C-alpha cells in the first residue's frame, strides 16, 4: 500500500490541527472585537498593532499563572477533562468534507454524532472532579442540555441525509450544484442555529456556562492553562458549528474562498447571537428540547419521508 | 386596536393592559412571528444596525474626557500673589470635614503671623465633598483639577503640608483659572 | 374553537403536523405511483445482469429510451 | 430545484456505474486466470511441504475430506486465510488492510 | 481506521505535551490551606434528582430509538417500496402518538 | 472606525483556507496528481489495488505505450 | 497487528477493572473499554456501522446514566497508584512485545472484510452497509423492530413507573 498516501495525509491532519488552533486564537480576537462593536464600545487595541497579538496575550498570561487546584490531595481527574475537551474538538475536524483525500469518511454524520456523544462526557468530567456544588450544578445543566438536544441534532441531520441519499459529506456537494439549501430548509436553518449553540455553549443557551446564575458551570475551578485548553476546544466547537452550518445549508463549494467567506460570516453570526439574545431557563430548555424541536424534527422527517419517496417514482 | 380590560384613568397610564386579539389574521401575525422568529429578526436588525454607528470610546490618555471648572479631585493649598501662603490656620476646614481628615496644628510664627505648623489632610480618609473650599474665608484650601495621582503605597496618600504647598505651586494657574470663572456662582 | 386554540398556543406543532399530513398523502401519492407501472422492473440494474433469452425474466426488460 | 439536481446526480451516478459495468468482465477474466495459476502453485507448495507428515495427503484433512455430497471434479474457493497461507504477513495485511488503512 | 488511531494519538499526545509542558511553565508558589479549597462564592461550605435521571432516560429511550431510524437512507433503494413506506410512517407515527400522549398526560 | 473587524476575520478566512490548497500544491509535488484517489466505492478500491499492482507509483499511467505492437 | 493491540489494551483495561473499586472509576474503564471494543468489532466486519451504533447506543447513550449515578455515589476523588499504572504498562509492554514476536497471519481473525472477499463477488460493489441493514425492513422481519420501538416505549412505561417519580 502506498506510504506517500500515509505521508500527505498525516501532513494534512496535523496542518489542519494548525490552521484551526491559530483560527480559533483569532476567532477569539474577533468575538472580542465585533461583540464590543455589537455595543457601541470599540474592541480589543493598544496591544502590540491594533490590538492583533491580544490572544498571544492572552496565551503567555495562561501559560505562566499558577495551576491551583480543586484540592491538595489528589487531582489528577481535574487534568482529563480539558486534554479530551481539546482532544475532541481537535478530532472531529478530520470529518471536514475534503475534495482532496484526506480521510474518507463515509459515514461523517456518525463520526459527528459520536464526537458530540463524547462532549457530555467531557464536560461530566470537568463537573465532577472540581469537587464544588457550582461545578457540579453546571455540569449536571450542560449535560442535560447536551443530552437534550443530541436527539433533537439526530435527527435533524437524519433528516437532511434524505436529502443527499447517504451519509458521505461530499455528498452535500453534488445536491447543492444548482442552489443552497438555505432556500429549501430555512425553518430548519433556524432550528440548526438553535442546535448549534446549544451543543457548544454560547448565550442564548447559557444556563450551563454563564456568569448571572452562576459564576461559572464547569469552568469555576479551571484556570492556568486548563481554563486555556477548554476555552481552546468551546471555540474550535464553534468553528466546526460554523463549518458544518456551511457544508450542510450554504452549498459546500469546499474550494472556493467564498466558502471560508461565509465559514467566518457564519463566525460572524454566532457573535451576532453572542450580544443580542437572553438566556433560557431550565423549564423552558426542556419545554424546546422535548416538544417543539422534537415535533417539527418527526414531522419534517415524515415530509422527506414522503418527499424521497414522491421523488423515487418519478425518477 | 385591542380593547382595554381596565378602563385608563385621566392621570395614570397602562401597562399589559391590552386584550389578546382574537380575529385570525392577527392570530396568523403572532403565529408567524413565533415560528419565523419575525422579533428576533427586529433584534438582529436593529443590534447589526450598532456596529455602523460610530463608537464611544474616548481613547484614554491621548484624549481626556469632559470636565468641568467646579470639579473636585485633589486637594491642595494655594498662596497669595505676593507669595504668602494663604492659610491662616482658622480650622473651619476642619470643623466642617466630615470624614475628619485635615489634622491641623498652629503656631504663632517670627513676624506674628498666624500661620500654620502642621496642615495634613488624609487623602484616604478625604471623601472629596468640597466642604473644606466653601468653608474656608480666604481661598486657601482648594479641590485641584488633579486625579491621576494614584500611589503605589499607602503612606503616600498621607499628605503633609509641604504635598500639599507642591501641589499648589504645580497646579496655580489651572486653580486660579477655575476659582475665576467660577466665583460668582458660589 | 378547537383549531384557533391550537394555532393560538401551538403554532409550530399546528404547521409541521400539516407538513406531515402533506408527507403523508404524497408518500401514497409515490407508492400509487411507483406500483401503478413496473416499478418492480428497474430500469438500470446494479452488477453485471445478462439473461438468456430462455428466462422468462428477458421477455419484461425495458426498452424505453434513456432519460 | 432540488428535484432537477437529483436527476442530475442520478444520471451522472448511472453514467458511472455503467463505465463500471464495462471495466469488470476483463479484470473478472484477469483474476480468474491468477486465482486458477495461483491455486496450482499453493498446490505444488502444500505438496512439497507435506513431504514428511504420515497420514497427510494433499486437499483433505488427514485423509478424511473437507467437503463431501459433491462432485468428484467440483471446485470450492478457499478461504482467505488458507489461500493466503505459505506467504509472509504483510502479502496478509497488503490486501486485507487496504480499506482500513484509507 | 488504522489512520484514525495513529492521528488520534497524536493528538493526545500533542495535548498532553502541552500540557505537561504547561505545568512546567507554571509559576510554582508556596501551596496554602485556602488556595485548595473548593470556590463557593464567599464564605466556605447534592443529593440525588430523579428528573433528570428521567431525562437522561428519556434521552436513551429516543437514542436507541434513533438508532432504528438510522439505517433505512440506505435501505430505500434496495428493498421492498411498500414495507418500507408502511414501516417508517407506522414508526414514526407511533412516535408521534407516544410523544403528544406523555405531553398530555 | 468599524473597518477594524476586518484585521481580525480576514485572517481567519485565510488560515483555514491553507490545509486544502497547500495541499493542491503539495499533492503536486510529490505525487505528481492534485487529488488522492477516492476510497469510498469498493471498486475505486480494487482498481487502486490494480494500478499499485501494475505500477508501484499507482498514480503513474500506463497509457497506450504500455500495449506491444502486434 | 493493530488487532493484537486491541486484544492487549482489552486485556489490560479488562484487570485493571477486576483491580479497582471506586465507581467512577469502573464507570472510566467500561468507557474506554467500549472504544477499544467498538474497534475492535469493526476489525471483523464489511463496514463500521455497527460500530458506530454501539458507540451512539452504549457510550453516549447508555453509560452516561452509569457515570452520573456513580458521579453522584462517591464524594472522595479518585487514589491513583503509581504501581498499578507501572504494572499495566508493564503487562502492556510483555503482551506488545509478545504480539511481535508472534506470526500475526495464524492470529488473525477468519472472518472476512469487505477486501477480504473475492474480486468476483457482485454483492460487496453496491453499496456499504446495504445488504447487512435490509433485513431490517423487509418482510417478514419488519414485525422485530416494530416491536422493539414498542419495546422502548413499553420500557419507557416501566421505568416511570418502578421509580415513582
Ligand atoms: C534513572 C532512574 C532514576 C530514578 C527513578 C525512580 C523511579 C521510582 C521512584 C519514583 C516513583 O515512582 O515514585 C512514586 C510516587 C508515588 O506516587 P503514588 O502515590 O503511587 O501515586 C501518585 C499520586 O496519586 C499523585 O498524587 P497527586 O494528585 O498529588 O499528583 C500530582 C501530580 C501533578 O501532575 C503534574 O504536575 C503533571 C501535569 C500534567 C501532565 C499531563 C496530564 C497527566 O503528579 C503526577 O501526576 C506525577 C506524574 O509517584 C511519583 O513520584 C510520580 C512521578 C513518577
Ligand atoms: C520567540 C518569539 C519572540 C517574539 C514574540 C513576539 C513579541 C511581540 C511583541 O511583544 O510586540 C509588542 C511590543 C510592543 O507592543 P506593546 O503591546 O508593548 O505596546 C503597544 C503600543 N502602545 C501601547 C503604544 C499602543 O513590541 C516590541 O516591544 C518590539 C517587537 C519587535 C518584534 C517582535 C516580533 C513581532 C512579531
Ligand atoms: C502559545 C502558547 C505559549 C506558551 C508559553 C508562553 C510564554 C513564553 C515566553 C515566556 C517564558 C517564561 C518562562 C518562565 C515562566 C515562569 C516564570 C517564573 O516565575 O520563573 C521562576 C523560576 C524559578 O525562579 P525563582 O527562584 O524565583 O523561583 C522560586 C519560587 N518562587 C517564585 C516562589 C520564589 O525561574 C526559572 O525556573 C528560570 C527559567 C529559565 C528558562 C525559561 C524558559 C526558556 C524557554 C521558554
Ligand atoms: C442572513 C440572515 C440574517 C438574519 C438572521 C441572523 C441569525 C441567524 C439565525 C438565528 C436564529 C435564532 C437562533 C436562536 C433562537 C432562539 C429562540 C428560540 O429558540 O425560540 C424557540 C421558540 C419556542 O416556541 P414558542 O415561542 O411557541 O414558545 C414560547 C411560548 N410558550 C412557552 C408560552 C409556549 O420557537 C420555536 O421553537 C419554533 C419552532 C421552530 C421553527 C418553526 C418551524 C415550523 C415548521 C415549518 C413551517 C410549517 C408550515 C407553516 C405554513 C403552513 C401552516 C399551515
Ligand atoms: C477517546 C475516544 C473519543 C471518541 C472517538 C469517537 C470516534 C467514532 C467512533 C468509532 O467507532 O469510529 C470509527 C472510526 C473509523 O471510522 P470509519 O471506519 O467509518 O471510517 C473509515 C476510515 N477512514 C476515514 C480512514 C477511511 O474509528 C475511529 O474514529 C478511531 C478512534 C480512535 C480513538 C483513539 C483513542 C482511544
Ligand atoms: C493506565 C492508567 C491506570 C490508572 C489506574 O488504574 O489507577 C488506579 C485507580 C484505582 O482507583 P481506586 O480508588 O478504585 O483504587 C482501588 C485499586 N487499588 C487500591 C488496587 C489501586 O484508578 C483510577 O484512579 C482510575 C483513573 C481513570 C482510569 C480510566
Ligand atoms: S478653612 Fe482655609 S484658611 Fe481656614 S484653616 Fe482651613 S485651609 Fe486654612
Ligand atoms: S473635600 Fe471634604 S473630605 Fe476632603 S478635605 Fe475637604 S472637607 Fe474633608
Amino acid at each position: 500500500m502506498f506510504y506517500m498516501e500515509f505521508i500527505l495525509s498525516l501532513i494534512g491532519s496535523l496542518l489542519l490541527i494548525i490552521c484551526v488552533l491559530v483560527s480559533v486564537a483569532f476567532l477569539t480576537l474577533l468575538e472580542r472585537k465585533v461583540l464590543g462593536y455589537i455595543q457601541i464600545r470599540k474592541g480589543p487595541n493598544k496591544v502590540g498593532l491594533m490590538g492583533i497579538p491580544q490572544p498571544f496575550c492572552d496565551a503567555i498570561k495562561l501559560f505562566t499563572k499558577e495551576q491551583t487546584y480543586p484540592l491538595l490531595s489528589n487531582y489528577l481527574s481535574y487534568y482529563i477533562s480539558p486534554i479530551f475537551s481539546l482532544f475532541l474538538s481537535l478530532f472531529v475536524w478530520m470529518c471536514m468534507p475534503f475534495f482532496v483525500k484526506l480521510y474518507s469518511f463515509n459515514l461523517g454524520g456518525l463520526f459527528f454524532l459520536c464526537c458530540t456523544s463524547l462532549g457530555v462526557y467531557t464536560v461530566m468530567v470537568a463537573g465532577w472532579s472540581s469537587n464544588s456544588n457550582y461545578a457540579l450544578l453546571g455540569g449536571l445543566r450542560a449535560v442535560a442540555q447536551t443530552i437534550s438536544y443530541e436527539v433533537s441534532l439526530a435527527l435533524i441531520l437524519l433528516s437532511f441525509i434524505f436529502l443527499i441519499g447517504s451519509y458521505n459529506m461530499i455528498y452535500f456537494f453534488f445536491y447543492q450544484v444548482y442552489m443552497w439549501f438555505l432556500i429549501i430548509l430555512f425553518p430548519m436553518a433556524l432550528v440548526w442555529v438553535s442546535i448549534s449553540l446549544a451543543e457548544t455553549n454560547r448565550t442564548p443557551f447559557d444556563f450551563a456556562e454563564g456568569e448571572s446564575e452562576l459564576v461559572s458551570g464547569f469552568n469555576v475551578e479551571y484556570s492556568s492553562g486548563g481554563f486555556a485548553l477548554i476555552f481552546m476546544a468551546e471555540y474550535a466547537s464553534i468553528l466546526f458549528m460554523s463549518m458544518l452550518f456551511c457544508v450542510i445549508f450554504l452549498g459546500c463549494d469546499v474550494f472556493n474562498l467564498l466558502f471560508y467567506m461565509k465559514l467566518t460570516f457564519i463566525s460572524f453570526v454566532f457573535i451576532w447571537v453572542r450580544g443580542t439574545l437572553p438566556r433560557f431557563r431550565y423549564d423552558k430548555l426542556m419545554y424546546l428540547a422535548w416538544k417543539c424541536f422534537l415535533s417539527f424534527s418527526l414531522n419534517y422527517l415524515l415530509f422527506f419521508i414522503g418527499f424521497k419517496i414522491l421523488l423515487f417514482s418519478l425518477l | 386596536e385591542p380593547k382595554d380590560i381596565v378602563e385608563v384613568p385621566k392621570g395614570y397610564v397602562y401597562v399589559n393592559n391590552k386584550e389578546l386579539s382574537m380575529e385570525f389574521a392577527d392570530i396568523t401575525d403572532r403565529a408567524a412571528s413565533t415560528m419565523f422568529f419575525g422579533e428576533l429578526l427586529r433584534g438582529f436588525a436593529v443590534t447589526l444596525a450598532h456596529i455602523f454607528k460610530e463608537p464611544a470610546t474616548i481613547n484614554y490618555p491621548f484624549e481626556k474626557g469632559p470636565l468641568s471648572p467646579r470639579f473636585r479631585g485633589e486637594h491642595a493649598l494655594r498662596r497669595y500673589p505676593s507669595g504668602e501662603e494663604r492659610c491662616i490656620a482658622c480650622k473651619l476646614c476642619e470643623a466642617i470635614c466630615p470624614a475628619q481628615a485635615i489634622t491641623i496644628e498652629a503656631e504663632e510664627r517670627a513676624d506674628g503671623s498666624r500661620r500654620t505648623t502642621r496642615y495634613d489632610i488624609d487623602m484616604t480618609k478625604c471623601i472629596y465633598c468640597g466642604f473644606c473650599q466653601e468653608a474656608c474665608p480666604v481661598d486657601a484650601i482648594v479641590e485641584g483639577p488633579n486625579f491621576e495621582f494614584s500611589t503605589e503605597t499607602h503612606e503616600e496618600l498621607l499628605y503633609n503640608k509641604e504635598k500639599l504647598l507642591c501641589n499648589g505651586d504645580k497646579w496655580e494657574s489651572e486653580i486660579a483659572s477655575n476659582l475665576q470663572a467660577d466665583h460668582l456662582y458660589r | 374553537s378547537l383549531l384557533k386554540r391550537a394555532w393560538n398556543e401551538i403554532p409550530d406543532i399546528v404547521g409541521g403536523s400539516a407538513l406531515a399530513l402533506a408527507g403523508i398523502v404524497m408518500a401514497t401519492i409515490g407508492v400509487a405511483n411507483y406500483y401503478a407501472k413496473d416499478g418492480d422492473n428497474r430500469r438500470y440494474k446494479l452488477g453485471y445482469v445478462v439473461y438468456r433469452h430462455d428466462d422468462p425474466r428477458a421477455l419484461k426488460v425495458r426498452n424505453d429510451e434513456d432519460d | 430545484i432540488y428535484y432537477l439536481t437529483a436527476k442530475k446526480v442520478k444520471r451522472d451516478e448511472i453514467e458511472m456505474r455503467s463505465a463500471q459495468n464495462v471495466i469488470f468482465p476483463i479484470l473478472v477474466a484477469e483474476r480468474d486466470r491468477e486465482f486458477l495459476r495461483q491455486l496450482r502453485r499453493n498446490r505444488d507448495e502444500e505438496a512439497e511441504l507435506m513431504k514428511n507428515v504420515p497420514g497427510w495427503e494433499v486437499g483433505t484433512w488427514y485423509g478424511e475430506p473437507v467437503f463431501k455430497t459433491l462432485p468428484e471434479d467440483t471446485l470450492v474457493t478457499p478461504i482467505f486465510k488458507e489461500f493466503y497461507a505459505h506467504s509472509d504477513w504483510k502479502s496478509y495485511a497488503k490486501r486485507a488492510h487496504l480499506k482500513l488503512w484509507s | 481506521m488504522f489512520s484514525i488511531i495513529f492521528i488520534a494519538l497524536l493528538i493526545l499526545l500533542i495535548t498532553t505535551i502541552v500540557m505537561f509542558l504547561a505545568s512546567i511553565l507554571s509559576k510554582k508558589a508556596l501551596i496554602d490551606r485556602e488556595k485548595s479549597s473548593p470556590f463557593e462564592c464567599g464564605f466556605d461550605p447534592l443529593p440525588f434528582s430523579l428528573r433528570f435521571f428521567l431525562i437522561t432516560i428519556i434521552f436513551l429511550i429516543f437514542d436507541v430509538e434513533i438508532a432504528l431510524i438510522l439505517p433505512m437512507i440506505i435501505i430505500m433503494k434496495y428493498s421492498n417500496i411498500m414495507i418500507w413506506t408502511i414501516t417508517s410512517i407506522i414508526f414514526i407515527l407511533i412516535l408521534l402518538i407516544g410523544l403528544y400522549h406523555e405531553w398530555n398526560q | 472606525m468599524w473597518f477594524e473587524i476586518l484585521p481580525g476575520a480576514v485572517i481567519i478566512t485565510t488560515l483555514l483556507s491553507v490545509p486544502i490548497y497547500a495541499m493542491y500544491g503539495l499533492d503536486k509535488l510529490m505525487i505528481g496528481n492534485a487529488f488522492r484517489r477516492n476510497m469510498d466505492e469498493r471498486f475505486s478500491r480494487v482498481m487502486y489495488q490494480r494500478d499499485f499492482r501494475l505500477t508501484d507509483n499507482p498514480y503513474k499511467m500506463n497509457g497506450l505505450e504500455q500495449i506491444p505492437d502486434e | 497487528m493493530i488487532q493484537l493491540m486491541l486484544y492487549s489494551l482489552i486485556i489490560t483495561t479488562s484487570i485493571i477493572f477486576l483491580n479497582m473499586i471506586h465507581p467512577l472509576a469502573l464507570g472510566l474503564t467500561l468507557l474506554i473499554q467500549t472504544i477499544f471494543v467498538c474497534l475492535l468489532t469493526g476489525l471483523m466486519t464489511k463496514s463500521f456501522w455497527y460500530s458506530y451504533i454501539l458507540f451512539l447506543i452504549f457510550l453516549g447513550g447508555m453509560l452516561v446514566l452509569f457515570i452520573y449515578v456513580t458521579s453522584l455515589a462517591s464524594n472522595e476523588m479518585f487514589n491513583l497508584s503509581m504501581k498499578l499504572t507501572l504494572f499495566s504498562s508493564l503487562i502492556l509492554i510483555f503482551m506488545l512485545i509478545l504480539s511481535f514476536i508472534m506470526d500475526k497471519t495464524s492470529s488473525s481473525l477468519f472472518l472476512m472484510n469487505n477486501d477480504m472477499q473475492s474480486i468476483i463477488n457482485m454483492n460487496s460493489y453496491f453499496m456499504e452497509n446495504s445488504l447487512s441493514l435490509n433485513k431490517l425492513y423487509n418482510f417478514p422481519t419488519n414485525f422485530i423492530t416494530i416491536l422493539l420501538m414498542n419495546y422502548l416505549l413499553i420500557t419507557l412505561i416501566v421505568i416511570v413507573k418502578i421509580t415513582k417519580l
